[PDB]
């Protein structure tokens, strides 16, 4: 059947400042079916408890998710969200950019 | 300013894992303010915004009762329509169902909606006149004669100009301090240069409600549609929402380009340029 | 309130 990938982005609740608590998210959209896997990454490795909202969707009939935690960024800490859905081969990474 | 409530109900089969799991959430606008969920340990209807908190014992039985049916009805849908397309008992499907209503700042009625997709396609929909049916295919049209011949379009029609539109009403005025207030984008221009020749700059709105936003770069007063890369607007986790825009510039031709932002919560619309 | 369809697809 016709399915569509996810969009993905990552970024702060708040601006980012180094050793600040914030919150980091990781936004899926767009995407059908609706069951994906999605991982918050400190430093490549899965951040426990990590919440998400209730599914709901687009105009358009695909799903999107918020997943969410406490996150203080550093300038050395490297965080990212690993996303995984029927229509990839493999996870996708993307990596928080506090400029995007 | 307008308001609209909206239902979004997910069903989806998963055979040899149980029964299909049956999700309904709850919006006002940008808001969400209830759930319900068949796989939850005990599935009732909750609250997700603080000011429906207040409903008393009978909303949140009823709601749970209409969820607690759906739930079996939604499965029954989805047994019909894998029949309707001669599909397998292998594979997963799904149900979407989106319905509500929209009043404009007197409250009236503007429209209901009542709309419904099966793997993401639409499938049958009420028109606007709450009285008639917009069947996809075929199998659409089974459930559109199964639907005139009970009169159900009737019964949305009863429900989208009365319960609808007095609880859209109701919402409103109890939760008045947050949905009927527009918090307008914080906004700031980043400049990131790419290389000798070529510098990104990028507009920010951080900080908004409800997500509804215009943002736009201009180069010499013309808009830069194509040349704009534009991310969906996505949800803080505090109600509120970001978006960003990015043109990339020739170096030394910065102050040619202005970001234009238009926000219900701004006292006026902004037009603003790189500041060094 | 929701509205409640028992009539399936």
């Amino acid at each position: 059947m016709i399915q569509r990938t996810p969009k993905i982005q990552v970024y702060s609740r708040h601006p980012a400042e180094n050793g600040k608590s914030n919150f980091l998210n990781c936004y899926v959209s767009g995407f059908h079916p609706s069951d994906i896997e999605v991982d918050l990454l400190k430093n490549g490795e899965r951040i426990e408890k990590v919440e998400h909202s209730d599914l709901s969707f687009s105009k358009d009939w695909s799903f999107y998710l918020l997943y969410y935690t406490e996150f203080t960024p550093t300038e050395k800490d490297e965080y990212a969200c690993r996303v995984n859905h029927v229509t990839l081969s493999q996870p996708k990474i993307v990596k928080w950019d506090r400029d995007m | 300013g307008s308001h609209s409530m909206r239902y979004f109900h997910t069903s989806v089969s998963r055979p040899g894992r149980g029964e299909p799991r049956f999700i309904s959430v709850g919006y006002v606008d940008g808001t969400q303010f209830v759930r319900f969920d068949s796989d939850a340990a005990s599935p009732r209807t909750e609250p997700r915004a603080p000011w429906i908190e207040q409903e008393g014992p009978e909303y949140w039985d009823r709601n749970t009762q209409i969820s607690k049916t759906n739930t079996q009805t939604y499965r029954e849908s989805l047994r019909n329509l894998r029949g309707y397309y001669n599909q397998s008992e292998a594979g997963s499907h799904t149900l979407q169902r989106m319905y509500g209503c929209d009043v404009g700042p007197d409250g009236r009625l503007l429209r209901g909606h009542d709309q419904s997709a099966y793997d993401g396609k639409d499938y049958i929909a009420l028109n606007e006149d709450l009285s008639s049916w917009t069947a996809a295919d075929t199998a659409a049209q089974i459930t559109q004669r199964k639907w005139e011949a009970a009169r159900v379009a009737e019964q949305l029609r009863a429900y989208l100009e009365g319960t609808c539109v007095e609880w859209l009403r109701r919402h409103l005025e109890n939760g008045k301090e947050t949905l009927q207030r527009a918090d307008p984008p914080k906004t700031h221009v980043t400049h990131h240069p790419i290389s000798d020749h070529e510098a990104t700059l990028r507009c920010w709105a951080l900080g908004f409600y409800p997500a509804e936003i215009t943002l736009t770069w201009q180069r010499d007063g013309e808009d830069q549609t194509q040349d704009t890369e534009l991310v969906e607007t996505r949800p803080a986790g505090d109600r509120t929402f970001q978006k960003w825009a990015a043109v990339v510039v020739p170096s030394g031709e910065e102050q040619r380009y202005t970001c234009h932002v238009q926000h219900e919560g701004l006292p006026k619309p902004l037009t603003l340029r790189w500041e060094p | 309130f929701e509205d409640l369809r028992v009539l399936s697809f």
